[PDB]
């Protein structure tokens, strides 16, 4: 009907479709604390609301004033339940909301109540048709919007659309090969697909990356993805990839190549590896490296990395 | 060494400048946002070095005592977008008070218990503000301003009996709870049940039940924690996952080692400061939320016995954290932000006062040192890397709480 903002907008205690209720004024107690000075619409809005809440109003003139309430404040979490009470209540028509919510979470997309009533109304008609393509709008805007992606992972695992997601995910990393976002939404995607004990795939997942990681030496996702795929196996368990990194060295000896050939040292030494000696002299010679030159920011964790390796593999 | 009056930064090293980002010639959305923020950092930090005369840095604790002392009353509308989370304003403010050690007058302290007495929900737990349904965060944000009031007053303030009523409401089968009825549930809700249960005595052997396995799922591959599981790594999902597991003494469930790693790797090497996840930016109230996590680990790794950590630092730089603090996350108006450029808010006076006391002090056993960064006042009282309230108004708290029985339980 009308807007908050909208030249003819009436505040509730001037509406004749309201004056059988009395407003419920906010008790905030004789001497406040964190008091906030509403203005004169957000406070009527919030006292009409408290009454119809009061007195558990299951009304379509409710229902319309949740929605200025939420224009108000979309935080209001309890607002937001009562809505849902309606919706139900009212039998309204989900479609139509679904609508609504789309405009809503385009205005503020950085809200946790938006992003829960959205899934409420896919749970509630059993219809993601709609959802891979408006969380990708709201991917376009801000490609790391944190709920867009958890709402994402949530449908696609629901209704189990994984078809086209790791296409999606190569797009994005074309957009932004730093998104770390996206190489989550990577991980995500194979583990619940293929897997990575299929060794086919994780060949083809370790090229991938180790090409993205010559493109772009000092991106981190890549380095933490690589581990990532790796770690549970242990990194030990892959020789050539220590000679590839050993050979890229002298070239690219980046904070994130130096340190990850002190985490295959690492699991080298916990897996009885030939040459113990020498690879524990070649690990804390690194940590000192990065503890002193290459990664100071991180020099407390390096010395207690060598620590570590000594309390461990000295014999 | 030097005279008293010049301390030597470690931003402001020669070397310092090799720690500017290398895009590798490839630019993206992310490589030019962060060039922008380290551009704008390098300047605030050049501006505080004068050759070779170096000034002590100093936290504006008056400036930042008149904010809060205002805003505990009262608020302007721009504040509107924080009426369903009231309790939160009481706690950020108390906390920082308490941190900046300003007592809380008499009458003060009462009209906030009563406030958040109005806040409190029959069906147990606290909502945003009076007549507000109950929800974890607020939950959690109340007990804590009333335990950092520390008063019989404000501790008989908490429904006991509804509290766990209401946590049990919540819990859901896979180990889960949701953030309020009929809500979303993510790791905060773990954390803000297992925080309030705990420092009430309200914990019963069922509560918790599949809760520190379902938080062990919510590690991702990158070593940290995500809101749910398959989520991306956060620090504050990461903090909410490893202090709830702390207090359940269920830390073990977690690979400690990918956690360390990854929390470590938050720090940016330019700014000082943590940023929240890989290749996001910087921001003030992750010296909580991601500094925290370091007295954390540390506590669960010497509960291991491990044998090399250290007797004397956290597994951080604690003097860039608090020289990017301090240089640039004080608004001169009073009040701490997010980086500069931003303004102020009472959630990053909280978290930037709250990460700059954990970079201030180390404890462990009975070592205890500290490194405060500055003119000797800019020391902070102390915080509970787990609660986030003074230890010994957890000492008080669980002490008096610990008095009571568990509701209907025995
Ligand atoms: N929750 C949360 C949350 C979400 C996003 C962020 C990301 N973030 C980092 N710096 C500023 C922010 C954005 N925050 C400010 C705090 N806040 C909030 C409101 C009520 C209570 C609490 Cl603790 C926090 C929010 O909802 C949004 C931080 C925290
Ligand atoms: C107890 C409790 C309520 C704890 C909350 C902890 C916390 C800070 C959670 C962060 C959640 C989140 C969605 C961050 C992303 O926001 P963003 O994209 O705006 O920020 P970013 O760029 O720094 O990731
Ligand atoms: O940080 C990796 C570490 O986390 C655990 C959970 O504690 O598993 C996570 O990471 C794996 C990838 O390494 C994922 O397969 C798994 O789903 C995720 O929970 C540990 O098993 C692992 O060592
Ligand atoms: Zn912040």
């Amino acid at each position: 009907f009308v807007s908050l903002d909208s030249p003819s907008y009436v505040l509730y205690r001037d509406r004749a479709e309201w004056a059988d209720i009395d407003p419920v004024p906010q008790n905030d107690g004789p001497n406040p604390v964190v008091q906030i000075i509403y203005s004169d619409k957000f406070r009527d809005v919030y006292d009409y609301f408290r009454a119809v809440l009061q007195r558990d109003e299951r009304s379509e003139r409710a229902f319309k004033l949740t929605r200025d309430a939420i224009e108000l404040n979309a935080a209001n979490y309890t607002v937001w339940h009562f809505r849902r009470v309606l919706l139900k209540s009212l039998q309204k028509d989900l479609h139509e909301e679904m609508n609504y919510i789309t405009a809503i979470i385009e205005e503020q997309p950085k809200n946790y109540q938006v992003w829960h009533h959205r899934r409420v109304l896919v749970e509630w008609l059993r219809d993601p048709s709609q959802e891979l393509e408006f969380i990708a709008d709201i991917l376009n805007q801000d490609a790391k919007n944190y709920h867009a992606w958890q709402h994402r992972q949530w449908v696609i695992q629901e209704f189990k659309l994984w078809d086209n997601e790791l296409q999606y995910v190569d797009q994005l990393l074309k957009e932004d090969v730093r998104n770390n976002s996206v190489w989550n939404q990577r991980y995500f995607v194979i583990s619940n697909t293929t897997g990575y004990n299929d060794r086919a795939v994780l060949e083809r997942e370790v090229q991938y990356t180790l090409e993205m990681i010559k493109l772009v030496p000092h991106n981190e996702s890549a380095w933490n993805y690589l581990k990532g795929i790796l770690q549970d196996r242990g990194l030990s368990k892959y020789p050539n990839l220590l000679n590839q990194l050993l050979d890229l060295q002298p070239s690219h000896s980046s904070p994130y190549l130096i340190a990850f050939l002190v985490d295959i040292y690492e699991d080298m030494l916990e897996n009885q590896c030939d040459n113990k000696e020498d690879i524990l002299n070649k690990a804390l010679e690194l940590c000192e490296i990065l503890a002193k030159e290459k990664d100071t920011i991180r020099k407390e964790y390096w010395r207690y990395i060598g620590r570590s390796l000594q309390s461990k593999h000295s014999t | 060494s030097s005279p008293v009056w010049s301390e030597p930064l470690y931003s402001l090293r020669p070397e310092h400048a090799r720690e500017r980002l290398q895009d590798d010639s490839v630019e993206t959305v992310t490589s030019i946002e962060q060039a922008k923020v380290e551009e704008k950092i390098q300047e605030v930090f050049s501006s505080y070095k004068f050759n070779h005369l170096v000034p002590r840095l100093v936290l504006q604790r008056e400036k930042h005592f008149h904010y809060l002392k205002r805003g505990l009353r009262q608020l302007t509308d721009a504040y509107e977008c924080l009426d369903a989370s009231r309790p939160w304003l009481c706690y950020w403010i108390l906390h920082s008070l308490e941190l900046l050690d300003e007592p809380i007058p008499q009458i003060v302290a009462t009209d906030v218990c009563q406030f958040l007495e109005l806040c409190q929900s029959p069906e147990g737990g606290f909502g945003g503000g009076p007549g507000q349904y109950p929800h974890l965060a607020p939950t959690y944000a109340a007990v804590n301003a009333l335990c950092i009031i520390g008063t019989e007053e404000a501790y008989d303030i908490i429904n006991r009996e509804k509290l766990l009523q209401y946590l049990y409401s919540l819990k859901q089968p896979d180990g889960s709870f949701l953030m309020h009825v009929g809500g979303e549930v993510d790791v905060r809700s773990a954390y803000c049940a297992a925080s309030v249960a705990s420092l009430t005595n309200i914990i019963t052997p069922d509560l918790f039940e599949g809760t520190a396995e379902w938080i062990a799922r919510c590690q991702n591959w990158e070593g940290g924690i995500g809101g749910v599981p398959g989520m991306e790594a956060h620090g504050g999902y990461t903090f909410c996952g490893l202090a709830a597991l702390v207090i359940l003494k269920r830390e073990r469930s977690l690979n400690l080692k990918s956690l360390l790693q990854w929390v470590t790797s938050r720090q940016m090497r330019f700014e000082g400061g943590f940023q929240g996840r890989c290749n996001k930016l910087v921001d003030g109230c992750y010296s909580f939320w991601q500094a925290g996590l370091l007295p954390l680990l540390h506590r669960a790794l010497h509960a291991q016995g491990d044998p090399a950590l250290s007797m004397s630092h956290w597994m951080f730089h604690q003097q860039a954290l608090q020289e990017y603090i301090l240089m640039c996350c004080q608004c001169p108006a009073g009040g701490l932000l997010d980086k500069p450029g931003k303004s102020r808010d009472f959630y990053h006076t909280c978290y930037c006062l709250s990460g700059l006391s954990i970079a201030q002090h180390f404890g462990s056993g009975a070592m205890l040192h500290d490194v405060v960064l500055g003119v000797p006042e800019n020391a902070l009282q102390p915080t509970h890397p787990v609660y986030n309230i003074g230890p010994d108004k957890v000492i008080q708290a669980t002490t008096y709480f610990l008095q009571k029985p568990v509701p209907g339980f025995e």
